[PDB]
């Protein structure tokens, strides 16, 4: 939700651990643009660990 | 074929790529879902 | 296939997108199996030789 | 007594490329056995003499 | 495949795409030889009567 970003010769690279989250406003509910996921199922991402 | 199912909705262009085989999202869990063995054609035209 | 186990692969992928990766997976098995019956047929003609 | 032959795992499966190697380790033992299931008609065949 | 030649896969195709081709070409050629150690134990076993 942050108004300014990196660009993509120096990014921004932030480490999430030892937490809970929820990915059902993330995923579920979608007001984005492009969601996409390679090798992991993308429905069952509040599933796997 | 034997038969034909017409399914005739209005939706909008940012959940519109949500009506396929295996989606999960607001407009594909509880309204319409389709199955991984499902065979048709989807006909989408601009009503704007 | 991505995975040896098959919890591990059903369950981080799609289910479009699984049945490549098992059908890949059991193939293999059954190549497994066939080179072990046909080893024991020819032992058994050597057997009973 | 017939003709004793061997099959190397490395010229036979891949085409000398770094790639096709790195691709064996998910396939593993297929080739090692059928080795050693030439080496036992090679050891069987000097008895016949 | 599209050609039997693992050089010309990985110098042309995608990486996702190249490992596709490149495993159909290992699987027919340990199908081969599958069907050669199979051949020469039945062989072995007629030599040895």
């Amino acid at each position: 939700n942050a108004t300014r970003f990196a660009s993509v010769y120096a990014w921004n690279r932030k480490r999430i651990s030892n937490c809970v989250a929820d990915y059902s406003v993330l995923y579920n509910l979608a007001p984005f643009f492009t969601f996409k996921c390679y090798g992991v199922s993308p429905t069952k991402l509040n599933d796997l660990c | 074929f034997t038969n034909v199912y017409a399914d005739s909705f209005v939706i909008r262009g940012d959940e519109v790529r949500q009506i396929a085989p295996g989606q999960t999202g607001n407009i594909a869990d509880y309204n319409y879902k389709l199955p991984d063995d499902f065979t048709g054609c989807v006909i989408a035209w601009n009503s704007n | 296939a991505i995975s040896s186990v098959l919890n591990d692969i059903f369950s981080r992928l799609d289910p479009p997108e699984a049945e490549v990766q098992i059908d890949r997976l059991i193939t293999g098995r059954l190549q497994s199996l066939q080179t072990y019956v046909t080893q024991q047929l020819i032992r058994a003609a050597e057997i009973r030789a | 007594s017939m003709t004793k032959t061997s099959v190397d795992c490395t010229m036979y499966i891949c085409g000398d490329s770094t790639e096709c190697s790195n691709l064996l380790l998910q396939y593993g033992s297929f080739c090692t056995q059928l080795k050693r299931a030439l080496t036992g008609i090679a050891v069987e065949q000097d008895k016949n003499t």
